[PDB]
């Protein structure tokens, strides 16, 4: 816990981390994302529950 | 950045493509028969 | 008694002081006139919410001045399930529904 | 060489770049420029899963996200001094209309097959009245092609070629005359109005094209 | 006249966009949203 | 001329867009930027609290 | 009828209608509570911020 | 539930409570509300008219001087009137002609009083009209 | 030919007048239907009035067809 | 010749009267639907005569079409 | 060289009459839409009435187009 | 040359009903919009019906323009 | 001489479908306004549908202009 | 000669499509008034969303103006 | 010579273009009046909108009549 | 000789614009009647405003009539 927090209090690059590098940090992210769009469904249960979809403006 | 994920349109979008091929063939035929130009 | 209790806490709260309501049985016309005066005193219809801290005598005395909500002019037309029962633009249902809901709640 | 290749070259150069270059380094934060896709794609998916709701939502939603942008980009050539969305000919809508209608009939014939005679009568009108209902269902299926075919096409073509009429007529709004003042300067103000009209009409017509495609597809993809 | 000059020459992009965007365009938003969901859990 | 009136009107339309559509698109981009920023920051500081 | 313009409230209008309708009837229908419906002794004195119950006019 | 239920419970004395009926035609504020069966979800403030509540038996006619009949989705017509009326006691001649005119004396009061009593000006005519 | 030409063209022009009746009678029928739905008691007091209104609307269309009937002969 | 030509032209032009038939069909069908919405138990109440009213509006269009039919005929 | 000309003119002019049916199917659709909005459960009962209206409406335009093309062919 | 002139004349005559088709279709869309603003829950039971109706309303006008089309070429 | 002016006349006649489309589009706008006033909140769930219908009309309105242009040039 | 004055008549005919813009340009104001009466509050948001449609309404006559001008100059 | 006849006939035909601005202002005044009766508190707001609606609506009728006047005098 | 005949026919056609005024002043007065029935008091500010609307509406028929009279002579 102490080391993870030390890797948290200044080691969460929430702005300039590569997007696909999340699949590098999360080994199943790549597989599931390929799996998620692969079968045909392009939606996930609340993929944006805390985010907005927005119109053109 | 850019990847090539396995997008299934070969066994998913086959029917529309086949219909479009038939349409292109009909257009080619009408380029010689129906329109005669 | 409610008049005296209400005059006790906040002088700026009591907007009416009418006595002798409990003269006899609850009469439709007396209650209706009390409401109509309330619906005309200081825009109590403009009061967005109003809670009736009213007795709820279960069988003999199992009660206190329990609090309940009132459906007002704005809360009647745009209720989420008010889409069920429709209203008319010309009939001006919302205001009348607010007033009559106040009337029935007050009389009961 | 060929002019058609140069016409399609703009699409061939914009389609890959707007997503492989407008983004900074393919970052998840959603750049200020990348806010455009960040707003557009989600609204697209909203309709895609919406209008094609059910297990048919995932069948061709990616096809929708694809097919929507093709016409919208192709008609983007409308505001240039020599603007040309497909050289004032644009036979392309013909390609996307009847072929897609036949694809709907195939989705009724390849997946739905022999049940294809159980969709033209939505509610009733049995054998005593089926032919009359089928007589308008056939018209609807036939004209769904023209509703998305040349419709956005006519809108774009007119909104663009109105500039030709505007120039040809009001070349002399103020060029060489004593009418160069406040007297006739209001006639030249219709050009920017035509530009705004074409700009709104094109985007709205692309969105409507996508919506009409979804409406036609789910009708033949979910038989009632 | 000029019929076999933009028909296939135009629909080529239409045929190709299916393989292009689906592995290319929507993949970006899908992976980004999924990853943001991972951070949400 | 045939390609002149539209050429002169292109800058006029662009200025018209810059009058409203430029700041409008700026506001739309910034609002979503701050919304996603808060959405990621809350998740981050909540995972920090979960580790705590 | 004229409740729209310068009356008191919907209750006032329907109550005056009740009073008239009872007047459109004899003793064989009007029960005793109709008397209190007509004889309203509720004395309305709207108070104030400084607790000014002005005058208990019958409601 | 089949048929149509009415809840005619005025603040004076409740008359009907969810009883079945074939018609409850009444004079609404915007018009004539001839809800026969089921009706639809819509509740209207009412105008002084006749509520011929057509039960499974005959339609009792009672000139009612106001209310609101809530057409609940359960074919329930919650007619919370302000007055009650019989099919016989709500029918008379002299009581419906002299009382309103004597009340016209009250109309000689000031402006707000006349504005209030303008309702009573035509109140009694409705009962004599709907008495048949 | 010109005589028959006019006796046909003007005939066709008068012939389109049946549209007025096709709208007028339908309007009265629809109005009675809606009145009955929103007033079940109104059916008995309006149905003969409904037929009378259908007649009162179709009169213009009968007038329109009458001119074509004379023109053809 | 020319007389038959004008007969053809008038047969084409009189067909514009189908607009009134369409609008009458709309009026009857739409108001019947609305009446069914407002009083669902009025569907059976009005089916015996409302369909007849639609038939009457449609026969008006039939009288509009019969002239053209005779025009192609005599 | 006029009977063909007049047939073309009349065939073109015949297209006006379908406007009534074209607006009217949408009118019936609007009324059904509002009725369902007030009462969703009436959609099932009105769909039979919806077929009844649509068949009695679109036939005027359909026969109009058929007759317009027939006098040309 | 008269036949071609008259084909042009007819093709100018068919394209008037598109006004009515647009009126009807946009009215249907209007009614869907209003009914939804009335009952937001009525969207599922409404939108498909109006999408079915108004598309046909505009298709009537498109097919009416098809009358002008054939005489045009 | 008449053959050339025939196209001009045909275009002028076919170019009269603008009014009905304009009327319908205004109707859609009016219903949107009414739904916004009566239902201020749900206005967003219909404004997209509102533009969907507005275009669904204006496209045919401009289609009339195009069909006139095909005879105009 | 035989075509120019015919073009003038075609310009006048295309001008008669201004009725759609005229009717719509005030139906929009009617919707605004109805909103103001029914929803005095929502009328503020409506005016921005109604004035545009009124301006959008004028495009119907704008097509009329353009058609007449191409046929009148 | 026939140019005069064609111009007069075209002006007369275009003299139907202002009908929309006619009944348009009618509907505008209709809604304004009905609403003003519905709410006198909106009477002031209607007129500052009624004038703008009426003038803008009649502008198209003015344009259509100017098209005729150009074919009438010009 | 043709100029006078054309003046007469064009004058007759230009008289068609009386229909709009007849319907329009009628709509304005109809709204006055409906508003007075619904709200008796506002007739004071309506009937004057009703006259103002009558002036703004019947002026259309007045302009059409003046143009037709100018063309007839």
């Amino acid at each position: 816990l102490q080391s993870t927090l030390d890797n948290i209090q200044s080691a969460r690059p929430f702005d300039e981390l590569t997007v696909d590098d999340l699949t590098k940090i999360k080994p199943e992210i790549d597989a599931k994302v390929e799996e998620m769009v692969k079968k045909g469904k392009w939606d996930v249960p609340g993929y944006k529950d805390r985010f907005g979809n927005l119109n053109v403006m | 950045m850019l990847k090539r994920f396995p997008t299934p349109i070969l066994k998913v979008y086959w029917p529309f493509f086949v219909a479009g091929a038939a349409v292109y063939y009909g257009m080619s035929k009408a380029a010689d028969l129906s329109s005669n130009t | 008694k409610i008049k005296m209790q209400l005059l006790r806490t906040h002088p700026n709260n009591i907007k009416l002081s009418i006595n002798g309501i409990g003269k006899d049985a609850p009469t439709f016309q007396e209650s209706a006139l009390i409401a109509d005066k309330l619906l005309s005193v200081m825009k109590a219809g403009t009061y967005p919410k109003i809670s009736i801290f009213y007795n709820d005598p279960v069988s003999s005395l199992s009660f206190e001045p329990s609090e309940k909500p009132i459906f007002n002019a704005k809360t009647i037309e745009q209720s989420p399930s008010f889409g069920k029962f429709e209203i008319d633009t010309d009939a001006n249902v919302p205001r009348d529904l607010f007033e009559y809901t106040l009337a029935n709640q007050m009389l009961t | 060489l060929t002019t058609f290749s140069l016409y399609t070259i703009i699409v061939l150069l914009v389609i890959t770049s707007l997503y492989t270059l407008t983004n900074n380094n393919n970052k998840i934060i959603g750049s200020r420029w990348l806010i455009s896709q960040e707003a557009i794609y989600d609204t697209i998916m909203n309709m895609t899963k919406g209008q094609i709701g059910g297990k048919n939502w995932g069948l061709y939603f990616p096809m929708i996200f694809t097919l929507f942008m093709f016409i919208f980009i192709a008609n983007l050539i409308s505001m240039i001094p020599y603007s040309f969305a497909l050289s004032a000919h644009l036979v392309f809508i013909i390609s996307l209309s009847i072929v897609i209608w036949l694809g709907n009939t195939i989705l009724g014939l390849y997946k739905h097959g022999w049940v294809f005679f159980s969709l033209f009568v939505p509610a009733g009108t049995p054998l005593p009245l089926v032919p009359l209902l089928v007589i308008i269902e056939t018209l609807s299926y036939f004209a769904r092609a023209i509703s998305l075919g040349l419709r956005l096409g006519s809108n774009i073509l007119a909104g663009h070629l109105l500039m030709v009429i505007l120039a040809g007529l009001t070349f002399n709004f103020m060029l060489i005359n004593l009418f160069t003042l406040v007297f006739g300067f209001v006639p030249l103000a219709m050009i920017l109005a035509i530009m705004m009209l074409e700009f709104a009409i094109g985007i709205i017509q692309g969105y409507v094209w996508a919506i009409l495609t979804a409406s036609y597809l789910k009708d033949a993809v979910y038989l009632h | 006249f000029y019929f076999m000059n933009q028909l296939t020459y135009g629909f080529l992009l239409m045929i190709t966009l299916l393989i292009l965007f689906s592995q290319f365009f929507l993949p970006m938003i899908l992976r980004l949203y999924v990853s943001r969901l991972f951070i949400s859990k | 001329n045939d390609e002149s009136i539209l050429l002169l009107t292109f800058l006029g339309f662009t200025g018209l867009v810059a009058k409203y559509l430029a700041p409008a698109y700026k506001d739309f981009a910034d609002a979503r930027m701050k919304k996603v920023s808060d959405v990621l920051n809350a998740s981050r500081n909540k995972h920090v609290e979960a580790v705590k | 009828s004229a409740w729209r313009k310068a009356g008191i409230s919907y209750a006032a209008y329907l109550n005056v209608a009740a009073q008239a309708i009872r007047s459109s009837l004899k003793t064989e229908l009007q029960t005793a509570s109709v008397l209190n419906r007509s004889q309203t002794d509720a004395f309305y004195t709207q108070y104030k911020n400084g607790t000014a119950a002005s005058e208990p006019t019958p409601i | 539930s089949s048929g149509l239920k009415l809840q005619f419970a005025l603040p004076h004395e409740t008359l009907y409570s969810g009883s079945e009926v074939t018609q409850v035609n009444l004079p609404a504020k915007s018009g004539r509300i001839g809800v026969l069966a089921n009706h639809v979800p819509t509740v209207e403030q009412l105008l002084p008219g006749v509520v011929e509540v057509m039960e499974g038996s005959n339609s009792k006619k009672f000139f009612i001087s106001g209310g609101f009949a809530t057409v609940q989705p359960d074919s329930q017509l919650c007619v919370t009137a302000i007055e009650a009326f019989p099919l016989e006691s709500f029918s008379q001649e002299n009581i419906k002609n002299l009382l309103a005119e004597a009340k016209k004396n009250v109309s000689s009061s000031d402006a707000r009083e006349a504005a209030e009593a303008a309702i009573q000006v035509e109140v009694l005519e409705n009962l004599q009209s709907v008495l048949k | 030919q010109l005589v028959l030409a006019a006796k046909y063209i003007g005939a066709g022009i008068s012939t389109i007048g049946l549209l007025g009746a096709g709208i007028g009678i339908a309007i009265v029928f629809a109005a009675l239907i809606n009145g009955v739905s929103r007033n079940p008691s109104i059916k008995d007091t309006v149905f003969p009035m409904a037929i009378l209104g259908f007649a009162l609307s179709e009169a213009t269309g009968l007038f329109c067809l009458m001119v074509s009937f004379l023109l053809l002969f």
